[PDB]
Protein backbone atom coordinates (compact mmCIF):
# COMPACT_ATOMS: atom_id res chain seq x y z
CA UNK A 1 0.00 0.00 0.00
CA UNK A 2 2.81 2.58 -1.13
CA UNK A 3 2.80 5.91 0.03
CA UNK A 4 -0.90 5.70 2.02
CA UNK A 5 -0.21 7.70 4.73
CA UNK A 6 1.79 10.45 3.43
CA UNK A 7 -1.42 12.39 1.57
CA UNK A 8 0.24 15.79 3.65
CA UNK A 9 3.42 15.74 1.78
CA UNK A 10 2.18 14.32 -1.54
CA UNK A 11 2.25 15.64 -5.09
CA UNK A 12 -1.46 15.40 -4.86
CA UNK A 13 -2.35 17.75 -2.02
CA UNK A 14 0.84 20.12 -2.71
CA UNK A 15 0.26 20.46 -6.41
CA UNK A 16 -2.71 19.09 -7.77
CA UNK A 17 -5.84 20.46 -5.08
CA UNK A 18 -6.67 23.41 -7.23
CA UNK A 19 -8.68 26.63 -6.60
CA UNK A 20 -11.98 27.28 -8.07
CA UNK A 21 -11.38 30.48 -9.53
CA UNK A 22 -8.11 29.03 -11.49
CA UNK A 23 -10.13 26.43 -13.08
CA UNK A 24 -13.09 28.03 -14.10
CA UNK A 25 -10.61 30.89 -15.45
CA UNK A 26 -8.72 28.38 -17.54
CA UNK A 27 -12.34 27.04 -18.65
CA UNK A 28 -13.48 30.24 -20.29
CA UNK A 29 -10.97 29.74 -23.54
CA UNK A 30 -13.87 26.52 -24.38
CA UNK A 31 -16.44 27.97 -22.94
CA UNK A 32 -16.63 30.71 -26.20
CA UNK A 33 -17.38 27.24 -28.28
CA UNK A 34 -20.04 24.85 -25.39
CA UNK A 35 -21.63 26.59 -22.67
CA UNK A 36 -21.42 25.80 -19.02
CA UNK A 37 -23.74 23.11 -19.25
CA UNK A 38 -22.98 21.18 -22.13
CA UNK A 39 -19.07 21.24 -20.24
CA UNK A 40 -20.41 19.48 -17.83
CA UNK A 41 -21.83 17.19 -19.77
CA UNK A 42 -19.38 16.53 -21.57
CA UNK A 43 -17.25 15.78 -18.26
CA UNK A 44 -19.62 12.90 -17.57
CA UNK A 45 -19.47 11.81 -20.68
CA UNK A 46 -16.02 10.99 -21.24
CA UNK A 47 -16.19 10.13 -17.29
CA UNK A 48 -18.43 7.12 -18.56
CA UNK A 49 -15.97 6.38 -21.44
CA UNK A 50 -13.27 5.53 -19.18
CA UNK A 51 -15.03 3.61 -16.89
CA UNK A 52 -16.18 1.67 -19.72
CA UNK A 53 -12.65 1.20 -21.12
CA UNK A 54 -11.30 -0.02 -17.22
CA UNK A 55 -14.30 -2.57 -17.22
CA UNK A 56 -13.77 -3.79 -20.65
CA UNK A 57 -9.97 -4.09 -19.83
CA UNK A 58 -11.25 -6.43 -16.51
CA UNK A 59 -9.34 -3.11 -13.82
CA UNK A 60 -9.56 -2.37 -10.31
CA UNK A 61 -12.11 0.56 -9.78
CA UNK A 62 -8.79 2.45 -8.35
CA UNK A 63 -7.06 1.95 -11.44
CA UNK A 64 -10.09 3.80 -13.17
CA UNK A 65 -10.32 6.24 -10.93
CA UNK A 66 -6.42 7.42 -11.32
CA UNK A 67 -6.94 7.35 -14.67
CA UNK A 68 -9.62 9.82 -14.70
CA UNK A 69 -7.99 12.15 -12.09
CA UNK A 70 -5.44 11.75 -15.21
CA UNK A 71 -7.95 12.91 -17.78
CA UNK A 72 -9.50 16.27 -15.60
CA UNK A 73 -5.67 17.13 -14.67
CA UNK A 74 -4.97 17.58 -18.35
CA UNK A 75 -8.21 19.55 -19.39
CA UNK A 76 -8.24 21.16 -16.27
CA UNK A 77 -4.93 23.24 -17.83
CA UNK A 78 -5.25 22.78 -21.75
CA UNK A 79 -8.67 23.26 -23.86
CA UNK A 80 -10.39 20.23 -25.14
CA UNK A 81 -9.05 20.95 -29.02
CA UNK A 82 -5.17 20.09 -27.41
CA UNK A 83 -5.32 16.44 -28.20
CA UNK A 84 -8.78 14.76 -29.01
CA UNK A 85 -10.37 13.60 -25.88
CA UNK A 86 -11.04 10.28 -27.86
CA UNK A 87 -7.28 9.48 -27.77
CA UNK A 88 -6.79 10.90 -24.15
CA UNK A 89 -9.11 8.73 -22.51
CA UNK A 90 -7.32 5.48 -23.48
CA UNK A 91 -3.60 7.07 -22.95
CA UNK A 92 -4.88 7.90 -19.31
CA UNK A 93 -6.01 4.02 -19.18
CA UNK A 94 -3.12 3.04 -20.80
CA UNK A 95 -0.67 4.92 -17.97
CA UNK A 96 -2.66 4.44 -14.85
CA UNK A 97 -2.77 0.35 -15.54
CA UNK A 98 1.53 0.60 -15.33
CA UNK A 99 1.59 2.73 -12.08
CA UNK A 100 -1.16 0.96 -10.50
CA UNK A 101 1.03 -2.44 -10.42
CA UNK A 102 -1.65 -4.67 -12.89
CA UNK A 103 0.44 -4.20 -15.81
CA UNK A 104 1.34 -2.93 -19.21
CA UNK A 105 -1.93 -3.69 -20.49
CA UNK A 106 -1.14 -5.32 -23.94
CA UNK A 107 -0.92 -2.64 -27.14
CA UNK A 108 -3.09 -4.96 -29.30
CA UNK A 109 -5.36 -5.25 -25.91
CA UNK A 110 -5.56 -1.51 -25.69
CA UNK A 111 -6.37 -0.59 -28.95
CA UNK A 112 -9.06 -3.74 -29.40
CA UNK A 113 -10.68 -2.17 -25.71
CA UNK A 114 -10.97 1.04 -27.31
CA UNK A 115 -12.46 0.09 -30.36
CA UNK A 116 -14.84 -2.36 -29.22
CA UNK A 117 -16.03 0.10 -25.88
CA UNK A 118 -16.50 2.94 -28.83
CA UNK A 119 -18.65 0.74 -31.69
CA UNK A 120 -20.87 -1.37 -28.33
CA UNK A 121 -21.30 1.45 -26.22
CA UNK A 122 -21.18 4.21 -27.36
CA UNK A 123 -22.50 4.18 -31.38
CA UNK A 124 -24.78 6.98 -30.43
CA UNK A 125 -21.61 9.48 -30.13
CA UNK A 126 -19.69 8.04 -32.96
CA UNK A 127 -20.32 6.43 -35.91
CA UNK A 128 -17.34 5.95 -37.12
CA UNK A 129 -14.58 3.84 -35.77
CA UNK A 130 -11.69 4.26 -33.46
CA UNK A 131 -9.19 5.72 -35.42
CA UNK A 132 -6.40 6.07 -33.31
CA UNK A 133 -3.20 3.30 -33.25
CA UNK A 134 -0.70 2.80 -30.76
CA UNK A 135 1.85 5.19 -31.93
CA UNK A 136 -0.70 7.54 -31.07
CA UNK A 137 -1.03 6.46 -27.71
CA UNK A 138 2.42 6.13 -27.47
CA UNK A 139 3.06 10.26 -28.12
CA UNK A 140 0.22 11.40 -26.17
CA UNK A 141 1.39 9.29 -23.14
CA UNK A 142 4.58 11.65 -22.92
CA UNK A 143 2.44 14.70 -23.53
CA UNK A 144 0.40 13.91 -20.22
CA UNK A 145 3.81 12.79 -17.87
CA UNK A 146 4.45 16.17 -18.64
CA UNK A 147 1.76 18.19 -17.79
CA UNK A 148 1.04 16.43 -14.78
CA UNK A 149 4.66 16.99 -13.62
CA UNK A 150 5.21 13.00 -13.29
CA UNK A 151 3.10 13.08 -10.93
CA UNK A 152 1.63 9.24 -10.73
CA UNK A 153 0.41 8.94 -7.18
CA UNK A 154 -3.08 10.05 -6.89
CA UNK A 155 -5.34 9.10 -3.34
CA UNK A 156 -9.11 8.38 -3.39
CA UNK A 157 -12.18 8.43 -1.39
CA UNK A 158 -12.51 4.46 -1.66
CA UNK A 159 -9.52 3.72 1.70
CA UNK A 160 -10.85 6.67 3.95
CA UNK A 161 -15.00 5.99 3.24
CA UNK A 162 -14.00 2.31 3.92
CA UNK A 163 -11.59 3.15 7.56
CA UNK A 164 -14.68 5.83 8.43
CA UNK A 165 -17.63 2.47 8.05
CA UNK A 166 -15.49 0.47 9.68
CA UNK A 167 -15.38 2.69 12.66
CA UNK A 168 -19.19 3.55 12.55
CA UNK A 169 -19.49 -0.61 12.64
CA UNK A 170 -21.63 0.06 9.54
CA UNK A 171 -19.97 -1.51 6.73
CA UNK A 172 -23.04 -3.69 5.43
CA UNK A 173 -25.83 -1.13 5.68
CA UNK A 174 -23.88 1.65 4.20
CA UNK A 175 -20.86 0.49 2.58
CA UNK A 176 -22.26 -0.31 -1.02
CA UNK A 177 -24.42 2.97 -1.42
CA UNK A 178 -21.39 5.04 0.08
CA UNK A 179 -19.11 3.48 -2.59
CA UNK A 180 -21.02 4.14 -5.82
CA UNK A 181 -21.49 7.44 -4.36
CA UNK A 182 -17.99 8.42 -4.32
CA UNK A 183 -17.82 6.56 -8.05
CA UNK A 184 -20.28 9.36 -8.94
CA UNK A 185 -18.13 12.12 -7.86
CA UNK A 186 -16.09 11.08 -10.72
CA UNK A 187 -18.68 13.15 -12.83
CA UNK A 188 -17.74 16.28 -11.39
CA UNK A 189 -14.91 18.65 -10.63
CA UNK A 190 -14.26 17.58 -6.88
CA UNK A 191 -11.46 15.22 -7.10
CA UNK A 192 -9.52 18.54 -7.82
CA UNK A 193 -10.98 20.97 -5.21
CA UNK A 194 -11.17 18.81 -2.01
CA UNK A 195 -8.86 16.11 -0.21
CA UNK A 196 -10.27 12.39 -0.79
CA UNK A 197 -10.85 12.11 2.77
CA UNK A 198 -13.35 15.15 2.66
CA UNK A 199 -15.10 13.62 -0.17
CA UNK A 200 -15.86 10.11 1.43
CA UNK A 201 -17.63 12.00 4.20
CA UNK A 202 -19.82 13.69 1.93
CA UNK A 203 -20.46 10.41 0.04
CA UNK A 204 -21.38 8.78 3.79
CA UNK A 205 -23.24 11.78 4.48
CA UNK A 206 -25.58 11.23 1.48
CA UNK A 207 -25.69 7.52 2.32
CA UNK A 208 -26.81 7.46 5.62
CA UNK A 209 -29.54 10.42 4.82
CA UNK A 210 -30.75 8.05 1.84
CA UNK A 211 -30.99 5.00 3.97
CA UNK A 212 -32.74 7.07 6.83
CA UNK A 213 -29.70 6.36 9.36
CA UNK A 214 -28.86 8.68 11.94
CA UNK A 215 -25.17 9.10 12.29
CA UNK A 216 -25.53 13.29 13.76
CA UNK A 217 -23.65 12.46 16.96
CA UNK A 218 -20.65 10.25 14.80
CA UNK A 219 -20.33 13.38 12.74
CA UNK A 220 -20.28 15.82 15.47
CA UNK A 221 -17.43 13.72 17.36
CA UNK A 222 -14.60 14.27 14.04
CA UNK A 223 -12.51 17.53 13.87
CA UNK A 224 -13.24 17.97 10.29
CA UNK A 225 -14.99 21.45 9.09
CA UNK A 226 -18.35 21.11 8.29
CA UNK A 227 -18.24 23.93 5.64
CA UNK A 228 -16.48 22.38 3.48
CA UNK A 229 -18.09 19.01 3.84
CA UNK A 230 -21.85 20.59 3.20
CA UNK A 231 -19.57 22.40 0.24
CA UNK A 232 -19.39 19.05 -1.13
CA UNK A 233 -23.03 17.04 -0.24
CA UNK A 234 -24.36 20.48 -2.20
CA UNK A 235 -22.33 19.22 -4.95
CA UNK A 236 -23.14 15.75 -4.76
CA UNK A 237 -27.32 16.61 -4.49
CA UNK A 238 -26.44 18.84 -7.32
CA UNK A 239 -25.23 16.09 -9.48
CA UNK A 240 -28.89 13.87 -9.60
CA UNK A 241 -30.58 16.55 -10.45
CA UNK A 242 -28.10 17.31 -13.48
CA UNK A 243 -27.93 12.96 -13.68
CA UNK A 244 -32.28 12.87 -14.16
CA UNK A 245 -32.36 16.19 -16.71
CA UNK A 246 -29.61 14.76 -19.15
CA UNK A 247 -30.18 12.54 -21.72
CA UNK A 248 -26.38 11.44 -22.69
CA UNK A 249 -27.60 9.24 -25.48
CA UNK A 250 -29.89 11.46 -27.14
CA UNK A 251 -27.08 15.34 -26.48
CA UNK A 252 -23.83 13.66 -26.99
CA UNK A 253 -23.40 13.62 -30.92
CA UNK A 254 -24.67 17.72 -30.94
CA UNK A 255 -22.30 18.49 -27.94
CA UNK A 256 -19.13 16.64 -29.53
CA UNK A 257 -19.88 18.31 -32.76
CA UNK A 258 -19.71 22.09 -30.78
CA UNK A 259 -16.29 21.43 -29.28
CA UNK A 260 -13.16 23.50 -30.46
CA UNK A 261 -11.16 21.63 -33.04
CA UNK A 262 -7.75 21.35 -33.38
CA UNK A 263 -5.62 24.04 -35.45
CA UNK A 264 -3.91 21.79 -38.49
CA UNK A 265 -0.40 22.80 -39.16
CA UNK A 266 0.02 25.57 -41.94
CA UNK B 1 -3.03 17.59 -31.85
CA UNK B 2 -3.40 20.95 -32.35
CA UNK B 3 -0.49 22.63 -34.31
CA UNK B 4 -0.14 26.16 -31.87
CA UNK B 5 -0.40 23.95 -28.31
CA UNK B 6 1.98 21.68 -29.77
CA UNK B 7 4.74 24.49 -30.93
CA UNK B 8 4.19 26.49 -28.25
CA UNK B 9 5.15 23.01 -25.80
CA UNK B 10 8.25 22.17 -28.06
CA UNK B 11 9.50 26.20 -27.98
CA UNK B 12 9.43 26.12 -23.81
CA UNK B 13 10.51 22.78 -23.00
CA UNK B 14 13.59 21.97 -21.22
CA UNK B 15 16.10 19.98 -23.38
CA UNK B 16 18.83 18.35 -21.32
CA UNK B 17 21.42 18.95 -23.11
CA UNK B 18 20.53 22.52 -23.31
CA UNK B 19 19.98 23.30 -19.65
CA UNK B 20 23.72 20.86 -18.47
CA UNK B 21 26.95 19.74 -19.52
CA UNK B 22 27.56 16.05 -19.57
CA UNK B 23 29.70 15.62 -22.90
CA UNK B 24 32.43 13.00 -21.43
CA UNK B 25 31.18 12.69 -17.99
CA UNK B 26 29.79 9.59 -17.88
CA UNK B 27 30.40 7.55 -14.18
CA UNK B 28 28.47 4.48 -14.77
CA UNK B 29 26.82 2.18 -17.31
CA UNK B 30 24.46 -0.81 -16.59
CA UNK B 31 21.07 -2.57 -17.40
CA UNK B 32 19.67 0.51 -15.77
CA UNK B 33 20.97 2.66 -18.56
CA UNK B 34 23.71 5.74 -18.33
CA UNK B 35 24.33 7.45 -15.66
CA UNK B 36 26.77 11.15 -15.98
CA UNK B 37 28.27 13.14 -13.25
CA UNK B 38 26.62 16.76 -14.88
CA UNK B 39 26.58 20.23 -13.71
CA UNK B 40 24.04 23.25 -15.02
CA UNK B 41 25.15 25.19 -18.22
CA UNK B 42 23.56 28.23 -16.41
CA UNK B 43 26.08 28.74 -13.83
CA UNK B 44 23.98 29.58 -10.80
CA UNK B 45 24.08 26.55 -9.36
CA UNK B 46 27.40 24.80 -8.43
CA UNK B 47 26.61 21.33 -7.74
CA UNK B 48 27.43 18.11 -9.56
CA UNK B 49 24.30 16.08 -10.27
CA UNK B 50 23.52 12.50 -11.10
CA UNK B 51 22.08 12.99 -14.97
CA UNK B 52 20.57 9.17 -15.85
CA UNK B 53 19.18 8.54 -18.84
CA UNK B 54 17.02 5.26 -18.41
CA UNK B 55 17.76 1.96 -20.64
CA UNK B 56 15.21 1.29 -23.95
CA UNK B 57 11.95 3.82 -25.29
CA UNK B 58 9.26 5.08 -23.62
CA UNK B 59 7.79 4.61 -20.16
CA UNK B 60 8.51 0.83 -18.86
CA UNK B 61 6.37 -0.55 -16.10
CA UNK B 62 9.57 -0.40 -13.92
CA UNK B 63 10.29 3.52 -15.45
CA UNK B 64 6.54 4.41 -14.18
CA UNK B 65 6.82 2.81 -11.05
CA UNK B 66 10.31 4.50 -10.73
CA UNK B 67 9.11 7.69 -11.54
CA UNK B 68 5.96 7.35 -9.84
CA UNK B 69 7.67 6.71 -6.36
CA UNK B 70 10.63 8.97 -6.24
CA UNK B 71 8.15 11.64 -7.03
CA UNK B 72 6.77 11.52 -3.91
CA UNK B 73 9.48 9.89 -1.35
CA UNK B 74 11.33 13.16 0.60
CA UNK B 75 14.05 11.91 3.22
CA UNK B 76 17.59 13.48 3.56
CA UNK B 77 19.01 9.75 3.43
CA UNK B 78 17.08 8.65 0.49
CA UNK B 79 18.22 9.68 -2.78
CA UNK B 80 16.06 12.38 -4.41
CA UNK B 81 14.58 12.79 -7.86
CA UNK B 82 15.25 16.44 -8.62
CA UNK B 83 13.98 16.63 -12.09
CA UNK B 84 12.82 14.51 -15.10
CA UNK B 85 13.40 15.41 -18.75
CA UNK B 86 11.38 14.06 -21.44
CA UNK B 87 13.65 13.60 -25.48
CA UNK B 88 9.78 13.04 -27.54
CA UNK B 89 11.53 12.55 -30.68
CA UNK B 90 13.45 9.34 -29.32
CA UNK B 91 11.25 8.22 -26.61
CA UNK B 92 13.96 8.59 -24.10
CA UNK B 93 13.67 9.55 -20.50
CA UNK B 94 16.08 10.99 -17.83
CA UNK B 95 16.16 11.61 -14.49
CA UNK B 96 17.87 14.01 -12.00
CA UNK B 97 19.40 13.30 -8.92
CA UNK B 98 20.97 14.82 -6.50
CA UNK B 99 25.28 13.62 -7.22
CA UNK B 100 27.22 11.12 -4.12
CA UNK B 101 30.55 10.39 -5.04
CA UNK B 102 31.09 7.61 -2.84
CA UNK B 103 28.94 4.47 -1.78
CA UNK B 104 30.05 1.42 0.45
CA UNK B 105 31.07 -0.75 -1.90
CA UNK B 106 34.00 1.40 -3.06
CA UNK B 107 34.50 2.26 0.96
CA UNK B 108 34.80 -1.25 2.18
CA UNK B 109 37.19 -2.09 -0.59
CA UNK B 110 39.43 0.85 0.32
CA UNK B 111 39.88 -0.82 3.89
CA UNK B 112 39.72 -4.32 2.58
CA UNK B 113 42.74 -3.82 0.23
CA UNK B 114 43.83 0.90 7.95
CA UNK B 115 40.68 -0.53 9.64
CA UNK B 116 37.19 0.87 8.80
CA UNK B 117 36.92 3.19 11.90
CA UNK B 118 34.06 2.35 14.03
CA UNK B 119 32.71 6.13 14.86
CA UNK B 120 31.89 5.79 11.11
CA UNK B 121 30.16 2.32 11.21
CA UNK B 122 27.78 3.32 13.83
CA UNK B 123 27.32 6.87 11.66
CA UNK B 124 26.68 4.72 8.52
CA UNK B 125 24.10 1.97 10.05
CA UNK B 126 22.04 4.18 11.87
CA UNK B 127 21.32 6.60 8.37
CA UNK B 128 21.22 3.05 6.59
CA UNK B 129 18.26 2.40 9.40
CA UNK B 130 16.55 5.88 9.41
CA UNK B 131 16.15 5.91 5.52
CA UNK B 132 14.87 2.19 5.34
CA UNK B 133 12.51 2.66 8.28
CA UNK B 134 11.09 6.13 6.36
CA UNK B 135 10.45 3.63 2.98
CA UNK B 136 9.03 1.00 5.58
CA UNK B 137 7.00 3.16 7.02
CA UNK B 138 5.28 4.24 3.61
CA UNK B 139 5.19 0.79 3.00
CA UNK B 140 8.02 0.92 0.38
CA UNK B 141 10.40 -2.46 0.39
CA UNK B 142 13.45 -2.09 -1.49
CA UNK B 143 14.27 -5.67 -2.49
CA UNK B 144 17.75 -5.80 -3.07
CA UNK B 145 19.71 -3.60 -0.25
CA UNK B 146 24.02 -4.07 -0.87
CA UNK B 147 26.77 -1.88 -0.79
CA UNK B 148 26.81 -1.18 -3.94
CA UNK B 149 23.57 1.12 -3.19
CA UNK B 150 24.18 2.63 0.16
CA UNK B 151 25.87 6.00 -1.35
CA UNK B 152 27.37 8.25 0.81
CA UNK B 153 27.90 12.03 -0.21
CA UNK B 154 31.11 13.31 -0.90
CA UNK B 155 32.75 17.46 -0.37
CA UNK B 156 29.49 19.99 0.08
CA UNK B 157 26.77 20.87 2.47
CA UNK B 158 25.57 17.47 2.69
CA UNK B 159 29.19 15.59 3.08
CA UNK B 160 28.96 12.25 4.51
CA UNK B 161 25.15 11.62 4.60
CA UNK B 162 23.93 8.14 3.82
CA UNK B 163 21.81 7.71 0.26
CA UNK B 164 19.72 4.91 -0.25
CA UNK B 165 19.45 4.24 -3.96
CA UNK B 166 18.14 1.43 -6.33
CA UNK B 167 15.05 0.53 -4.77
CA UNK B 168 13.21 -2.11 -6.19
CA UNK B 169 10.60 -0.44 -8.25
CA UNK B 170 9.61 -2.85 -10.54
CA UNK B 171 24.59 -13.87 -9.71
CA UNK B 172 25.70 -13.19 -6.06
CA UNK B 173 22.97 -13.66 -3.38
CA UNK B 174 25.26 -12.94 0.28
CA UNK B 175 22.75 -10.31 0.87
CA UNK B 176 19.64 -12.08 0.84
CA UNK B 177 17.39 -13.60 3.51
CA UNK B 178 17.57 -17.36 4.24
CA UNK B 179 13.80 -17.69 3.78
CA UNK B 180 13.97 -15.99 0.25
CA UNK B 181 16.73 -18.91 -0.03
CA UNK B 182 13.88 -21.60 0.72
CA UNK B 183 11.80 -20.36 -1.59
CA UNK B 184 9.37 -17.70 0.05
CA UNK B 185 7.23 -15.98 -2.81
CA UNK B 186 7.33 -12.34 -1.24
CA UNK B 187 9.36 -9.70 -0.26
CA UNK B 188 8.81 -8.25 3.30
CA UNK B 189 10.50 -5.20 5.65
CA UNK B 190 12.28 -8.42 7.53
CA UNK B 191 14.53 -9.17 4.25
CA UNK B 192 15.59 -5.49 4.18
CA UNK B 193 16.58 -5.93 7.65
CA UNK B 194 18.63 -9.51 6.90
CA UNK B 195 20.80 -7.39 4.32
CA UNK B 196 21.39 -4.47 6.40
CA UNK B 197 22.42 -7.15 9.31
CA UNK B 198 24.94 -8.29 6.77
CA UNK B 199 25.94 -4.97 5.24
CA UNK B 200 26.80 -3.84 9.20
CA UNK B 201 28.76 -7.52 9.68
CA UNK B 202 30.84 -6.34 6.62
CA UNK B 203 31.63 -2.66 7.78
CA UNK B 204 32.71 -4.59 10.54
CA UNK B 205 34.92 -7.17 9.52
CA UNK B 206 36.08 -5.38 5.96
CA UNK B 207 34.60 -9.03 4.28
CA UNK B 208 30.98 -10.34 3.55
CA UNK B 209 29.91 -12.29 6.85
CA UNK B 210 28.26 -14.51 3.80
CA UNK B 211 30.39 -14.78 1.25
CA UNK B 212 30.09 -17.56 -1.22
CA UNK B 213 31.38 -18.67 -4.56
CA UNK B 214 29.54 -18.32 -7.85
CA UNK B 215 15.74 -19.78 -5.31
CA UNK B 216 16.65 -22.66 -3.73
CA UNK B 217 20.87 -21.91 -3.45
CA UNK B 218 22.34 -24.99 -1.70
CA UNK B 219 25.94 -23.24 -1.47
CA UNK B 220 24.66 -19.58 -0.12
CA UNK B 221 22.62 -22.04 2.51
CA UNK B 222 25.64 -23.66 3.79
CA UNK B 223 27.23 -20.24 4.62
CA UNK B 224 24.89 -18.98 6.14
CA UNK B 225 24.58 -22.28 8.53
CA UNK B 226 28.65 -21.99 9.00
CA UNK B 227 28.59 -18.50 10.06
CA UNK B 228 24.91 -19.16 12.26
CA UNK B 229 24.78 -22.49 12.90
CA UNK B 230 21.91 -24.84 11.52
CA UNK B 231 18.18 -23.19 12.69
CA UNK B 232 16.74 -25.24 16.11
CA UNK B 233 13.54 -26.34 16.04
CA UNK B 234 12.11 -23.75 18.87
CA UNK B 235 14.10 -20.76 16.69
CA UNK B 236 12.28 -21.02 13.60
CA UNK B 237 9.01 -23.01 14.13
CA UNK B 238 7.60 -22.18 10.62
CA UNK B 239 10.77 -23.06 8.20
CA UNK B 240 9.12 -26.19 7.83
CA UNK B 241 6.52 -24.24 5.44
CA UNK B 242 9.20 -22.94 3.67
CA UNK B 243 8.28 -24.53 -0.04
CA UNK B 244 11.87 -25.95 -0.20
CA UNK B 245 11.96 -27.08 3.38
CA UNK B 246 12.62 -30.81 2.77
CA UNK B 247 14.89 -30.31 -0.24
CA UNK B 248 16.81 -28.44 2.54
CA UNK B 249 16.23 -31.80 5.04
CA UNK B 250 17.57 -33.69 2.38
CA UNK B 251 20.72 -32.09 1.64
CA UNK B 252 21.45 -30.74 4.71
CA UNK B 253 22.34 -32.27 8.66
CA UNK B 254 22.54 -30.09 11.58
CA UNK B 255 25.26 -32.45 12.68
CA UNK B 256 27.28 -30.46 10.29
CA UNK B 257 27.13 -27.42 11.82
CA UNK B 258 27.38 -28.01 15.62
CA UNK B 259 29.88 -26.02 16.47
CA UNK B 260 29.28 -22.92 14.26
CA UNK B 261 27.80 -19.74 15.44
CA UNK B 262 27.73 -16.00 14.81
CA UNK B 263 29.61 -15.60 18.39
CA UNK B 264 32.58 -17.74 17.12
CA UNK B 265 32.42 -15.80 13.76
CA UNK B 266 32.39 -12.70 15.42
CA UNK B 267 35.13 -13.15 17.98
CA UNK B 268 37.49 -14.49 14.86
CA UNK B 269 37.21 -10.91 13.19
CA UNK B 270 37.58 -8.92 16.78
CA UNK B 271 34.15 -8.22 17.46
CA UNK B 272 33.75 -8.58 21.59
CA UNK B 273 30.42 -10.92 22.08
CA UNK B 274 29.86 -8.75 25.12
CA UNK B 275 29.41 -5.39 22.94
CA UNK B 276 26.53 -3.60 21.92
CA UNK B 277 27.55 -3.81 17.89
CA UNK B 278 27.28 -7.55 18.92
CA UNK B 279 24.21 -7.83 20.45
CA UNK B 280 22.50 -5.36 17.55
CA UNK B 281 23.84 -7.30 14.77
CA UNK B 282 22.58 -10.82 16.24
CA UNK B 283 18.94 -8.87 16.63
CA UNK B 284 19.29 -8.15 13.04
CA UNK B 285 20.75 -11.35 11.90
CA UNK B 286 17.98 -13.34 13.59
CA UNK B 287 17.24 -16.62 11.11
CA UNK B 288 13.56 -16.49 11.69
CA UNK B 289 12.07 -13.48 10.02
CA UNK B 290 9.18 -13.00 12.66
CA UNK B 291 11.91 -13.04 15.57
CA UNK B 292 14.08 -10.18 13.14
CA UNK B 293 14.16 -6.65 14.56
CA UNK B 294 12.28 -3.66 12.71
CA UNK B 295 14.13 -0.36 11.45
CA UNK B 296 12.52 1.58 14.45
CA UNK B 297 13.78 -0.68 17.43
CA UNK B 298 16.94 -1.15 15.61
CA UNK B 299 17.47 3.01 15.49
CA UNK B 300 15.93 2.79 19.65
CA UNK B 301 19.25 0.41 20.47
CA UNK B 302 21.10 1.80 23.26
CA UNK B 303 24.44 1.24 20.57
CA UNK B 304 23.50 4.13 19.38
CA UNK B 305 23.65 6.10 22.69
CA UNK B 306 27.16 4.37 24.04
CA UNK B 307 29.53 6.33 23.25
CA UNK B 308 30.70 7.57 20.34
CA UNK B 309 27.41 9.00 19.62
CA UNK B 310 26.95 8.58 15.35
CA UNK B 311 27.38 12.02 13.38
CA UNK B 312 25.02 13.40 10.59
CA UNK B 313 28.79 13.55 8.56
CA UNK B 314 29.89 10.06 9.03
CA UNK B 315 33.16 11.30 8.28
CA UNK B 316 32.88 13.64 11.39
CA UNK B 317 34.98 16.62 9.65
CA UNK B 318 37.93 14.54 8.56
CA UNK B 319 39.77 13.96 5.17
CA UNK B 320 37.90 11.73 2.61
CA UNK B 321 40.84 9.45 1.69
CA UNK B 322 38.20 7.86 -0.82
CA UNK B 323 38.82 8.44 -4.53
CA UNK B 324 36.61 10.08 -6.93
CA UNK B 325 34.30 8.44 -9.49
CA UNK B 326 36.19 7.61 -12.26
CA UNK B 327 34.79 8.48 -15.77
CA UNK B 328 33.77 6.30 -18.59
CA UNK B 329 34.20 6.16 -22.80
CA UNK B 330 31.05 6.55 -24.67
CA UNK B 331 31.67 2.93 -25.76
N1 LIG C 1 29.79 3.47 -11.54
C1 LIG C 1 28.97 3.62 -10.43
N2 LIG C 1 28.82 2.72 -9.44
N3 LIG C 1 27.93 3.20 -8.48
C2 LIG C 1 27.49 4.40 -8.86
C3 LIG C 1 26.59 5.35 -8.32
C4 LIG C 1 26.36 6.55 -8.98
C5 LIG C 1 25.39 7.54 -8.44
C6 LIG C 1 25.85 8.73 -7.88
N4 LIG C 1 25.01 9.64 -7.41
C7 LIG C 1 23.70 9.44 -7.43
C8 LIG C 1 23.14 8.30 -7.96
CL1 LIG C 1 21.42 8.15 -7.93
C9 LIG C 1 23.98 7.31 -8.49
N5 LIG C 1 23.46 6.12 -9.02
C10 LIG C 1 23.72 5.75 -10.43
C11 LIG C 1 22.52 5.11 -11.10
C12 LIG C 1 21.93 4.00 -10.24
C13 LIG C 1 22.87 2.78 -10.14
C14 LIG C 1 21.85 1.61 -10.16
N6 LIG C 1 20.67 2.13 -10.86
C15 LIG C 1 20.70 3.48 -10.92
O1 LIG C 1 19.85 4.18 -11.44
C16 LIG C 1 21.53 4.53 -8.87
C17 LIG C 1 22.72 5.18 -8.15
C18 LIG C 1 26.99 6.83 -10.21
C19 LIG C 1 27.87 5.95 -10.77
C20 LIG C 1 28.16 4.71 -10.14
Amino acid sequence: KAMAGNFWQSSHYLQWILDKQDLLKERQKDLKFLSEEEYWKLQIFFTNVIQALGEHLKLRQQVIATATVYFKRFYARYSLKSIDPVLMAPTCVFLASKVEEFGVVSNTRLIAAATSVLKTRFSYAFPKEFPYRMNHILECEFYLLELMDCCLIVYHPYRPLLQYVQDMGQEDMLLPLAWRIVNDTYRTDLCLLYPPFMIALACLHVACVVQQKDARQWFAELSVDMEKILEIIRVILKLYEQWKNFDERKEMATILSKMPKPKPPP
Amino acid sequence: MDYDFKVKLSSERERVEDLFEYEGCKVGRGTYGHVYKAKRKDGKDDKDYALKQIEGTGISMSACREIALLRELKHPNVISLQKVFLSHADRKVWLLFDYAEHDLWHIIKFHRAVQLPRGMVKSLLYQILDGIHYLHANWVLHRDLKPANILVMGEGPERGRVKIADMGFAVTFWYRAPELLLGARHYTKAIDIWAIGCIFAELLTSEPIFHCRQPYHHDQLDRIFNVMGFPADKDWEDIKKMPEHSTLMKDFRRNTYTNCSLIKYMEKHKVKPDSKAFHLLQKLLTMDPIKRITSEQAMQDPYFLEDPLPTSDVFAGCQIPYPKREFLTEE
